[PDB]
């Protein structure tokens, strides 16, 4: 948190939650929500571990996030593979 | 924009029009299909080029 109040940095944090999210559903919601706000291999290979990984509470969080959650995860994942294919 | 400039000039020489007519077509050819080449890879197809297709 620290470090996103503070471009690399930003990624170090990324990478961090996602090291985070493998380690442990709630909290991957929470990191999707974070990787579409922020919308490169090493990054593009953590999006993959998090597609693979990929109840009522979750939905709530999501639904409070938004204020179809795997869909907009899906191309959140589509863009990033985009964004690394033009790089 | 020089093969174009080139090939207006080729035709107004004095004693008849020149004979590269067609051969400067072909390169503009050419150079059109490498711009396209050449625009998709800075396009963002150069950055997905160890990706399977």
């Amino acid at each position: 948190v620290l470090s996103q109040f503070y471009d690399r940095e930003d990624w170090g944090q990324a990478l961090r939650l996602l090291l985070l999210l493998i380690e442990f559903h709630y909290l991957v919601l929470l990191v999707a929500k974070f990787l579409y706000p922020i919308f490169e291999d090493s990054v593009a290979t953590v999006i993959e571990v998090i597609e693979t990984k990929w109840s009522n509470l979750y939905e709530t969080i999501i639904e409070a996030d938004k204020s179809a959650t795997l869909l907009k995860n899906l191309r959140k994942k589509l863009n990033f593979k985009l964004c690394q294919a033009f790089m | 924009q020089v093969l174009t400039q080139i090939a207006g000039t080729g035709a107004t020489l004095r004693g008849g029009a020149a004979s590269d007519a067609e051969e400067i077509a072909s390169l503009r050819r050419t150079v059109k299909g490498l711009k396209r080449s050449v625009d998709m890879l800075l396009g963002g197809e150069m950055a997905r080029m160890s990706f399977f297709r």
